[PDB]
């Protein structure tokens, strides 16, 4: 039981360090910048 | 080349399109009435369509 608890606070350690690594890595934006986006409608109609 | 027979059904199209409730009055069958309102209705479909766009 008392390495139990140790388990248990070093998992909780790695699933607090877990959560911090897909919020530096997320693709939002998804050359990008070159090309005109389809989401960006204003310049689609712009070029229309 | 667009006939004057498919000229006159563009037009014959457009007037509903553009008077709707409006009455439409009757126009003499000559080539240049035709010829005329062709090009209206084809540059008022693009700037409609594009003030669509801006619009939106």
């Amino acid at each position: 039981r008392q390495l139990e608890n140790l388990v248990q606070e070093l998992s909780q350690s790695n699933m607090m360090l877990y959560k911090q690594l897909e919020m530096l890595t997320d693709p939002s934006v998804s050359n990008p910048r070159n090309t005109i986006d389809t989401k960006d409608y204003s310049t689609h109609r712009l070029y229309q | 080349m667009e006939p004057q027979e498919e000229r006159e059904t563009q037009v014959a199209a457009w007037l509903k399109k553009i008077f709707g409730d409006h009455p439409i009055p009757q126009y003499e069958v000559n080539p240049r009435t035709t010829e005329i309102l062709h090009h209206l209705s084809e540059r008022n479909r693009v700037r409609d369509r594009d003030v669509y766009l801006v619009i939106e």
